[PDB]
């Protein structure tokens, strides 16, 4: 599978006039574009080499969309304030996430388009790309407005058509990085904790994409309940890191194995100290 | 035998659930297991004399209770999609083996992302081919239950108001209508084969009946399509001369 | 201890079926027990033993002298023996470890069709198009649909008891208007 | 409104080796609203010219951001991340530990 | 490539 996803954040600013609008777009775990309304001369900006090659017409049309979008979010934040009978003195946040998944066959699998207000679900396009789910009575006003305007058909046309074709173009033009998994580099460290206990920590570094599974087993039985996992985290160079740690009696280290599942690995990995 | 309640249940992510089990008469020990699709039962915990006596590889969101009358609860909070499983209860005597271990038939719990992930089956019956009848003097009816989610269906055939099993075969597992989707809706087929003479009698009535376990009265439905409640959906045909 | 067993066993009606199980680390206070799980049911006890061959009405259990393996023997299987079979090593000590399951062995049972007459028939909705591939021999493999628009089920055997007649079948369908039964199962 | 406290991880791009150039990361995630202040500290003092990734968010709508600067670790230099957010009464300081 | 702009909320 592969996906293209766009993430919009609009935040009102009492007194500072216009809200700040920020948009980022991803293919899988790779960001390729940024737009920020507070920038000196707002423009769509490349974040990956496989769109830097796109010409000025591409970037002019993306910029024009972002600029219109930011203008519409100002209106949206004002309407939402009316819907919830909220004051102008407070700051509020409107978020939108949308995009398309491509199947293992290269066909559209699933499209999405959903919104949140001050951190809670507001309205979502259903998987049929034809009807809406509203989270509350305010969002039901929006739903009726969008049913009347046939908003879902507008979004469906993008999600089923343009979204998929862009994703295919990007996957081809960036195939050297987007379609080549980078396997994790792995190793286990050892840190005494007491006279009879030691931490074993299994590391996975430099992997792409971010999806990974790290497990500790003792005697072939998962030690899930006593394993500390950190969230998968970005290395800063486009790859990711994760580790799992277990506290172990001094002497029983040889009883523990770390198991690593990642798509860049031909077979799952088993490691020990 | 062991009584487990309910037979089927749907919850959304983040909800909590209470499953119940009464041991077989003469048993006073209760052991709970989680059995995910294609796997063996995984031990959760065992209760005797109202106390948890041992526990498997399961976090504290999985908690238990045993009453004085030896009946038991499995309580799970903060449900995840991966908690979907057949939850089995087995009873025994005094934490020992001498009166056996008897299992219930389990509670099928599906945890869904949203209530709108749930769909009931559509049921259609297709009448036998005249070419089959001419050539074999037998007649196969086919039933198709399609578009349902989750896989909470029981299909039966009924001839003149009585359930039949002879001449019947139902797919042991359903098809995923969209195999690449983790929450694909399902299709299931069944066949009933009878003699040509029996099919040719218009007095005979044939029904394919699908029980679906869906949402409860308590689940709040907002969608425009019908609420996918627990329901019985059928398709039927009379014989044709 | 702990058990390991084959993933699957294939069989035909009327034969003896043997499922072996490995348990090298069995201890003196361990017993051997086998359970079967039918579709839509909980596991059900079959047979248990310690060191001597055991026979009951459902099965026999063979245990060699070192007890490091065991074999469940089903004497003349029928379609209704299709199930998953679990071999377990249990703690005999009261209040010891609960019954721990390994992975089971999936047992399939085929029928040796007499006078196979494979054919594909088109059926019509009682109120829609379905194709029926029927009467083929049990060695036939039914391929899954390569097209996303066509649905093909796996094979299933039915028993017309009063006629002493068994037959395999599979079903294909599609909403497409170009869908032809003639080549659906090809 | 809905508010979510920031989760904070501080770590290096590569396994640290004293006297070798690296990148010091402070990954802040799971917070809401988006307004946040993140400083990297060297021996209690704010590092200048720290850059950060572009604002994005997860399935649950909570935001995440990566703050980073090049550094050459040493035996005695102490590094940390100072985070301020409306959910935090006082700034949260998380020290860098090269084993984590 | 981004979506165009649709109806206000
Ligand atoms: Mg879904
Ligand atoms: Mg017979």
């Amino acid at each position: 599978s592969h996906s293209m996803r766009y993430f919009y954040t609009a935040v009102s600013r009492p007194g500072r006039g216009e809200p700040r609008f920020i948009a980022v777009g991803y293919v899988d775990d790779t960001q390729f574009v940024q737009f920020d309304s507070d920038a000196a001369s707002p423009r769509g900006e490349p974040r990956a080499p496989w769109v830097e090659q796109e010409g000025p017409e591409y970037w002019d049309r993306e910029t024009q969309k972002y600029k219109r979008q930011a203008q519409t979010d100002r209106v949206n934040l004002r309407k939402l304030r009316g819907y919830y009978n909220q004051s102008e003195a407070g700051s509020h946040t409107l978020q939108r996430m949308y995009g398309c998944d491509l199947g293992p066959d290269g066909r559209l699998l699933r499209g999405y388009n959903q919104f949140a207000y001050d951190g809670k679900d507001y309205i979502a396009l259903n998987e049929d790309l034809r009807s809406w789910t509203a989270a509350d009575k305010a969002a039901q006003i929006t739903q009726r407005k969008w049913e009347a305007a046939r908003e879902a058909e507008q979004r469906r046309a993008y999600l089923e058509g343009t979204c998929v074709e862009w994703l295919r173009r990007y996957l081809e033009n960036g195939k050297k990085t987007l379609q080549r998994a980078e396997h994790p580099k792995t190793h286990v460290t050892h840190h005494p904790v007491s006279d009879h206990e030691a931490t074993l920590r299994c590391w996975a570094l430099g992997f792409y994409p971010a999806e990974i599974t790290l497990t500790w087993q003792r005697d072939g039985e998962d030690q899930t309940q006593d394993t500390e996992l950190v969230e998968t985290r970005p290395a800063g160079d486009g790859t990711f890191q994760k580790w799992a740690a277990v506290v172990v009696p001094s002497g029983e280290e040889q009883r523990y194995t770390c198991h690593v599942q990642h798509e860049g690995l031909p077979e799952p990995l088993t490691l020990r100290w | 035998g062991v009584t487990q309640s309910p037979t089927h249940l749907i919850k959304t992510r983040g909800q909590q659930v209470t499953l119940r089990c009464s041991p077989k008469s003469g048993h006073d020990t209760v052991s709970w297991y989680q059995q995910a699709l294609g796997q063996g039962p995984q031990f959760i915990f065992q209760y005797y004399e109202e106390e948890e006596r041992q526990r498997g590889n399961f976090p504290d969101r999985f908690s238990g209770h045993q009453f004085p009358n030896y009946s038991s609860e499995l309580n799970v909070n903060a449900l995840l999609l991966g908690d979907s499983a057949l939850y089995l209860c087995a009873s025994s005597l005094g934490e020992g083996r001498v009166d056996g271990y008897t299992f219930g038939s389990g509670t099928r719990l599906t945890v869904v992302e949203d209530l709108r992930n749930v769909f009931p089956p559509e049921v259609a019956v297709f009448e036998p081919s005249e070419a089959e009848i001419s050539h074999t003097q037998k007649a196969t009816l086919v039933c198709l239950a399609t578009g349902f989610y989750p896989d909470h269906v029981e299909l039966s055939w009924w001839v003149n108001g009585k359930e039949v099993h002879s001449g019947v075969c139902t797919d042991p597992q359903p098809l995923k209508e969209q195999p690449a989707l983790n929450d694909s809706r399902y299709a299931l087929s069944s066949r009933l084969r009878v003699s040509a003479t029996f099919w040719q009698n218009p007095r005979n009535h044939f029904r394919c009946q699908v029980q679906f376990y869906g949402l409860s009265e308590n689940d709040e439905w907002t969608q425009d399509r019908a609420k996918p409640v627990t329901q019985i959906v059928s398709a039927e045909a009379w014989g044709r001369a | 201890a702990k058990t390991t067993q084959p993933i699957s066993v294939d069989s035909y009606e009327g034969q003896e079926v043997n499922i072996t199980c490995s348990h090298n680390n069995i201890a003196t206070n361990d017993y051997i027990t086998w359970y079967q799980q039918f579709p839509s049911q909980g596991p059900r006890f079959i047979i248990q033993g310690y060191k001597t061959k055991v026979t009951n009405e459902v099965a026999s259990l063979f245990i060699p002298a070192d007890r490091k393996s065991s074999t469940l023997s089903l004497p003349r299987v029928s379609l209704s023996d299709t199930a998953v079979y679990y071999c377990l090593v249990g703690d005999m000590d009261q209040a010891g470890t609960a019954l721990i399951f390994g992975k089971g062995t999936t047992l399939s049972v085929s029928s040796d069709i007499q006078n196979p007459d494979p054919a594909v028939y088109q059926l019509r909705d009682s109120k829609k198009s379905v194709c029926l591939f029927t009467d083929f021999d049990s060695q036939t493999n039914v391929s899954q649909s390569k097209d996303s628009d066509v649905y093909i089920t796996d094979k299933c055997v039915l028993d017309m008891r009063s006629m002493d007649f068994k037959s395999n079948s599979a079903v294909a369908w599609s909403n497409k208007s170009d869908f032809a039964c003639a080549n659906a199962f090809n | 409104m809905i508010q979510r406290t920031p989760k904070i991880q501080v770590y290096s791009r590569h396994p640290a080796e004293n006297g070798k150039s690296n990148f010091l990361n402070c990954y802040v995630s799971g917070f809401h609203p988006s307004d946040i202040e993140v400083d990297l500290l060297k021996n209690g003092e704010r590092i200048e010219k720290v850059e950060h990734s572009d604002l994005s968010f997860s399935k649950d709508w909570s935001f995440y951001l990566l703050y980073y600067t090049e550094f050459t670790p040493t035996e005695k230099d102490e590094y940390a991340c100072r985070v301020n957010h409306v959910t935090l009464s006082q700034p949260k300081i998380v020290k860098w530990d090269r084993d984590m | 490539g981004a979506d165009g702009v649709g109806k206000s909320l």
